[PDB]
């Protein structure tokens, strides 16, 4: 429900370090 | 975790360690799925060839840790168990098929900035992202070579075609699995290890932007060795039987 | 090799 977003990343809209790199990969 | 790197603060807070009491030790990975039930591997609790059995009053759950073998006060939460369901169709007679287990907590653990659960793919989250070349990113406190890790490791490895999977391997690989990482030819390299069993393949989706659990860590032949894989119980495909347990307990 | 825990953990 509110699963998956964290509180120090997705909640304050801060990106962690490597997470781009899985976006990238999305296609 | 071999050739990952340290998790940032809250990166993976979802995150569990299954402790054993007594001689207190590391006995696995597994992951935060709500305020009382944790996931894991079957076999980080019942594997008869390694005379493994482990009872609710052997365990402690610990939540929201960094740091390997530090007491993390105030950060940390430690639970005990009320409850273990393995899968009763797990195969750890033959190939670890169904890896995987539900743990009930005696009382539900305080969400925290450390401490927050992942969700489960719905059959369109996991139609959408378990395609080979998509990235996953697996965490653990395991060992770093096939020593120990200081905190908690973390790496993103490309999920693998089947039968690429299927023709690294003899043993007989079922849809109730998926295997990830990075080619010989690919450069790159990376790999869960042991000690990384029982905890999560989660990733990102880019349609809401929320992390999901897609497996859990399984088996692997050696650790990030060229040409071989890490294999990780399909969550999604055994959701059913994951939804009637806490459905019915 | 572990820090202990508080003993009401066990
Ligand atoms: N390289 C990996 N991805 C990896 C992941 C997890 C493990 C630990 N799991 C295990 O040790 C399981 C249960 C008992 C036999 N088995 C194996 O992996 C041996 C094949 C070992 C390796
Ligand atoms: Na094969
Ligand atoms: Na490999």
């Amino acid at each position: 429900a509110d699963c998956g977003l964290r509180p120090l990343f997705e909640k304050k809209s801060l990106e962690d370090k490597t997470e781009r790199e899985l976006l990238e990969s999305y296609i | 975790i071999v050739e990952g790197s340290d998790a940032e603060i809250g990166m993976s807070p979802w995150q569990v360690m299954l402790f054993r009491k007594s001689p207190q030790e590391l006995l696995c990975g597994a992951s935060l799925i709500s305020d009382r039930w944790v996931l894991t591997a079957a076999h980080c609790l019942l594997y008869p060839p390694w005379d493994k059995n482990f009872t609710e009053n052997d365990l402690l759950v610990r939540i929201g840790k960094h740091s390997r073998t530090r007491y993390e006060r105030n950060i940390e939460k430690i639970s005990m168990l009320e409850k273990i369901y393995i899968h009763p169709r797990y195969n750890w007679r033959e190939n670890l098929d169904r890896d995987i287990a539900l743990m009930k907590l005696k009382k539900p653990v305080a969400f925290s900035d450390y401490i927050h659960p992942v969700c489960l793919p719905d059959r369109e989250t996991a139609a959408s992202l378990l395609q080979a070349g998509y990235k996953g990113r697996v965490t653990g406190w395991g060992n770093l070579k096939e020593g120990q890790p200081s905190v908690l490791q973390v790496v993103n490895l490309p999920i693998v075609e089947r039968p690429v999977c299927k023709d690294s391997t003899r043993i007989r690989i079922t849809d109730n699995m998926f295997c990830a990482g990075y080619k010989p030819d690919e450069g790159k390299r990376g790999d869960a290890c042991e000690g990384d069993s029982g905890g999560p393949f989660v990733m990102k989706s880019p349609f809401n932007n929320r992390w999901y659990q897609m497996g859990i860590v399984s088996w692997g032949e050696g650790c990030d060795r060229d040409g071989k894989y890490g294999f990780y119980t399909h969550v999604f495909r055994l959701k059913k039987w994951i939804q009637k347990v806490i459905d019915q307990f | 090799d572990f820090e202990e825990i508080p003993e009401e953990y066990l």
